[PDB]
């Protein structure tokens, strides 16, 4: 009669705890798939540069070697 | 006084995606970081080869 909305009370603040807890876990994971993803993009475009100076570096060190 | 016991068990539950995700993101910055430093060292590189050309 008294104590129970005491109760009653606790159960609601328990309800809302857990609640915002899914919320901040949930926007941390999207942030989360958000960097994975840029990260991905960027490694992908650095990768490629990567190659292509591992080409052109091929070419020049064989261009210096035909004129020993 | 019941927020540390709160947010701790927040923490805790169905942390496996999370971790997986910042684990994830740990390895994409180490390669990214090394992809940098590769790129650089292969533009020294370069830069050297093209002053022995010229000759
Ligand atoms: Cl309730
Ligand atoms: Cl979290
Ligand atoms: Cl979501
Ligand atoms: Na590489
Ligand atoms: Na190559
Ligand atoms: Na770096």
């Amino acid at each position: 009669s008294q104590e129970r909305i005491k109760a009653e009370r606790k159960r609601l603040r328990n309800r809302i705890a857990a609640s915002k807890c899914r919320k901040r876990k949930l926007e941390r994971i999207s942030r989360l798939e958000e960097k994975v993803k840029t990260l991905k993009s960027q490694n992908t475009e650095l990768a490629s540069t990567a190659s292509l100076l591992r080409e052109q570096v091929a070419q020049l060190k064989q261009k210096v070697l035909s004129h020993v | 006084e019941r927020n540390k016991l709160a947010a701790a068990k927040c923490r805790n539950r169905r942390r496996e995606l999370t971790d997986r995700l910042q684990a994830e993101t740990d390895q994409l910055e180490e390669e990214k970081a090394e992809l940098e430093s590769e790129i650089a060292e292969l533009q020294k590189e370069k830069e050297r080869l093209e002053f022995v050309l010229v000759a």
